[PDB]
């Protein structure tokens, strides 16, 4: 029964379901993500101010 | 000139966090240049006056 | 022009210490600011043996001052925004209140 | 700016407007390589495409 309940266990780390997720919203030194440079993803960031 | 006048009043606004304009103008010589100017510069600046 | 006084200024007293407020200080780029915030002015002491301070302006933002920004929107006036610097919240101490 | 050879489906789509509409087209590759918007430079009061 206890290895039955250790087996069914998520070991690597949730995925992420969207920008909702606060792990994105708070940066942090241990986990880093940037866009690529200046496009409309930058546009689209810097339009909404959150 | 009323060139830099208009470059001043925007830092002046700017300074005061005035985000918001209204030009009320009247027909005079010489004020079309102004307004294009003012609209060329609120445009390009990036505070989004 | 118009004698007809008025009460649309309005001072506020905010302080840093609850996570409502966490203003910041103001960056130099962009446009002094962020694009949602309130001007927060504080007087900040220069040294330690001079009373005279300083009033810089600092970029407010926070639950509470969303909820500040909604009454500004509804009851239709300006809004000034101090930061008390002597204590928290204050105590009637020798009939005195501060903060 | 050496020659090379770009395909893919945005060079099958100006391929069949070309047919279609009976256009001559020259393929280019930017030079910045990036998409470009409005970025701040020296004079920061002022709006440059890119």
């Amino acid at each position: 029964a206890n290895l039955a309940a250790f087996l069914v266990l998520d070991r690597p780390e949730e995925r992420i379901t969207g920008i909702n997720d606060p792990r994105l919203r708070n940066p942090s030194d241990k986990f880093i993500y940037a866009t690529v440079k200046q496009s409309s993803v930058d546009i689209y960031f810097r339009r909404q101010v959150e | 000139s009323i060139q830099q006048q208009a470059t001043v009043m925007l830092k002046i606004m700017q300074d005061y966090d005035w985000h918001v304009f209204s030009l009320v103008t009247t027909i005079f010589p010489g004020y079309r240049e102004f307004i294009s100017f003012v609209k060329t510069t609120v445009d390009n600046s990036f505070v989004g006056w | 022009s118009d004698c007809e006084p008025d009460d649309n200024h309005l001072s506020i007293v905010t302080l840093e210490e609850a996570p409502f407020v966490i203003v910041e200080d103001i960056d130099p780029l962009t446009e002094t600011c962020v694009r949602n915030t309130v001007p927060c002015r504080k007087f900040v002491k220069i040294n330690n043996s001079t009373n005279e301070g300083m009033n810089v302006k600092k970029c407010c933002k926070g639950f509470c001052i969303d909820i500040l920004k909604k009454l500004s929107r509804t009851v239709k006036f300006t809004y000034d925004l101090y930061l008390v610097t002597n204590g928290k919240h204050g105590k009637k101490v020798n009939n005195v209140w501060n903060g | 700016t050496v020659p090379q050879c770009c395909y893919g489906f945005c060079i099958d789509l100006l391929i069949k407007l070309a047919r279609t509409m009976n256009f001559t087209y020259e393929v280019h590759l930017v030079a910045d390589g990036k998409f470009g918007t409005q970025e701040r430079v020296n004079n920061s009061n002022k709006k440059e495409w890119n």
